[PDB]
């Protein structure tokens, strides 16, 4: 009839199993999503960073011409900037999330700093806006509208 | 990507099942899916979502869960522009650009930065790009005004009923994607979402090409709500699926036509044979277990072969070339499905990238087309054997060729390998009829070849009290240098031997390797 009890977390803490995989136990929104910042961080910190550059439109300039087209792609659809007032437009129970989880990011970046890729150390510190730039890269600049099929 | 959603009646023991089975890049970093499991007094999700994002797309706990594929809802409009003194043609007067004069910085070898000038110009329609042909394009987003993407997402997976959970969509903040749906309560449902711009004119075809970009005819500015889309909730077939084809078999029977939506939402094309086999495999069974489930998703027909082995092996024996010859008689005691043990299938996936193309999509070649009112049963045949047959003949040649003979095992020659793994591989690709899969490529000097694409997280749930789930990652769940948990689980996976995945409290404490507290 009616599901299970939910489980109250009465601590922030993270329990990983075998594989990997994080079990995220947060006492609030905000912690959780933290935890999630963290945990992705500690598993696919490098590319994380290295993608939140692109979406702020840094690609040349952290690393060169192999990011330039996309550079150029992401500034002239202004990405970076919308980027900025979808954040500052987001809800302030929303935008307290992607501030955690941006905050989780760094927070395990501060505190395992020989796991981060020399290359990625100058995105660092990361913020709730570069999590929404990203986002907005992925679904209207890769998939909805791809650098390919308006330039051919 | 597939996804299938089953309602209670066609089950067993009375409960939904869902399939969250996403199709993409296994070395494309924005791409990478990572697996994850939130909980908090008031919510609880657990699932997939590629890296970066703070939301989990791939979702389902207690109550409710959904999965996504690509739909390529058409967001976006590219414009000609005809370029005249200074500016461009619009409803027969020549427009000045916007212009703002903007600077990027480019590192050098050096570790040093040079500033370089980019020019951003832009039309009535967006932002303007200059194509190496020459032609001036402008391109214009839909949605650009829809910050709640993010939001939307959380809200739907944290949704207490269909209700809310239909309510959340209609926000309109997600731009594309087929959504399907099920949970506890018994309901499932299948939604061709996306932001769609409102045209009064053209087909799909049209919007997708360059559309004339000097009359404000075809410049749209509003888009579609949500009752507006395909949608299927509960239909009389009692289950929904999609496997990248186009909305109209998303069940069966099915609820609605082509003709019943404005022809530029989606193409009206051959629903691909992968497509196919999902339809076949739900309509076809019922009383299903999540057992029975998880072992139709392991799905690997060749379908092509059934399609046309019946006409071209004939007419194959009868070509004077004995190796010719051989090799119809190969690929006619093959069982046709993709397993590790065939010594045919290398051999007749050569042949059908000549009859129907490199991505085995091509039409041109069968008896009988395509038909809506035979969606799994059609294209069929061979059209021209003779000219199939010099095809076979080529195909013979190039498997030699790429893996030093004809009849070469299947998972020899297909293998995952991840770090110092090496597994045999089965199953194969989505257009030769492979439900679940594995999109293997060119093989190197050796004939050994790898998934290039295909099946990533892969999960079937059970909406029971309480809910029970199964699933895979096929490339770990983390790629960061030395981890331990990039390769640990593609040796199950060319077992099928599924985690049962763990939500309850008691299960996590159980299976725990490591605990980080945190403070935020």
């Amino acid at each position: 009839q009616a599901p299970i009890a939910a489980y109250k977390p009465r601590s922030n803490e993270i329990l990983w199993d075998g594989y990997g995989v994080p079990h995220i136990y947060g006492v609030d929104a905000p912690s959780a999503f933290y935890g999630y910042g963290w945990a992705q961080a500690r598993s696919h910190g490098d590319n994380i960073l290295r993608l939140y550059g692109e979406a702020r439109g840094k690609g040349a300039e952290y690393w060169g011409p192999d990011y330039e087209q996309t550079t150029v792609w992401l500034l002239t659809n202004g990405v970076p900037e919308r980027a900025q007032q979808w954040y500052a437009q987001q809800s302030p129970d929303f935008r307290a999330n992607l501030d955690a989880f941006a905050a989780g990011i760094n927070a395990y970046a501060q505190q395992n700093p020989d796991d981060i890729s020399p290359e990625v150390r100058q995105v660092l510190p990361v913020s709730g806006a570069d999590v929404v730039a990203h986002a907005h890269r992925l679904m209207n600049f890769l998939y909805v509208a791809s650098p390919g099929r308006t330039l051919g | 990507s597939n996804s299938w959603a089953v309602a209670p009646g066609k089950t067993a023991n009375g409960n939904a099942l869902l399939l969250q089975n996403p199709h993409l890049s296994w070395t494309t970093d924005y791409f990478t899916y990572y697996e994850a499991h939130l909980v908090t007094p008031d919510f609880e999700i657990y699932g997939a979502t590629q890296i970066g994002l703070p939301v989990i797309r791939f979702a389902f706990n207690q109550r409710m869960g959904i999965t996504n594929t690509v739909n390529g809802m058409v967001g976006a409009t590219n414009y000609r522009l005809t370029l005249q003194d200074g500016g461009y043609l619009y409803d027969g007067q020549v427009r000045p650009f916007e212009r703002r004069q903007a600077s990027y910085r480019l590192r050098q070898a050096d570790g040093s930065t040079v500033d370089k000038p980019l020019e951003i110009r832009s039309s009535v329609h967006g932002p303007v790009f200059e194509r190496a042909d020459g032609t001036a394009v402008a391109v214009r987003v839909a949605g650009l005004d829809r910050p709640g993407m993010l939001e939307q997402y959380f809200d739907m997976i944290t949704a207490h009923s269909f209700d809310d959970y239909e309510a959340a969509m209609a926000r309109m903040q997600v731009p594309t994607f087929n959504i399907v749906y099920a949970d506890r309560e018994g309901t499932i449902n299948y939604s061709f979402n996306g932001v769609a711009p409102k045209r009064a004119e053209g087909d799909i075809a049209f919007w997708q090409g360059n559309v004339p970009g000097d009359s404000s005819r075809y410049l749209w500015t509003e888009t579609h709500p949500l009752d507006d889309l395909p949608r299927v909730t509960n239909p009389p077939g009692g289950f929904v699926q999609n496997s990248n084809d186009p909305p109209w078999t998303p069940t069966w029977p099915v609820t609605y036509c082509p003709a019943n939506h404005p022809s530029y939402l989606a193409p009206q094309t051959p629903h691909s044979l992968r497509a196919q086999q999902s339809v076949r495999l739900m309509s076809e069974n019922d009383d299903l277990t999540l057992e029975r489930f998880m072992a139709l998703q392991f799905s690997h027909r060749a379908v092509m072969a059934d399609r046309t082995l019946p006409d071209l092996i004939p007419a194959a024996l009868i070509d004077p070339d004995p190796e010719v010859q051989a090799a119809a008689r190969l690929l006619a005691a093959w069982d046709r499905d993709f397993t590790s043990d065939s010594r045919a299938a290398l051999l007749f996936e050569e042949w059908a990238r000549l009859f129907a193309g490199q991505n085995f999509a091509g039409q041109a070649a069968f008896a009988t087309p395509w038909s809506l009112d035979k969606p799994v049963s059609t294209p069929y045949g061979v059209r021209d054997p003779k000219a199939a047959v010099d095809q076979l003949r080529t195909a013979i040649a190039n498997t030699k060729r790429k893996y030093g003979a004809i009849d070469r095992p299947f998972g020899d020659a297909s293998r995952m390998i991840l770090n110092d793994v090496n597994v045999p591989g089965a199953a194969g690709y989505g257009n030769l009829g492979s439900f679940r899969v594995f999109t293997w490529s060119d093989p190197d000097e050796n004939g050994i070849r790898t998934p290039v694409h295909g099946e990533t997280w892969v999960a079937m749930i059970e909406f029971s009290t309480p809910v029970r789930a199964y699933g895979l990652m096929s490339y770990g769940n983390s790629r960061q240098p030395g981890t331990t948990h990039y390769s640990d689980q593609i040796e199950r996976v060319s077992r099928a031997d599924f985690r049962e995945l763990l939500l309850r409290r008691e299960q996590v404490e159980a299976a725990v390797q490591e605990r980080t507290p945190f403070n935020f």
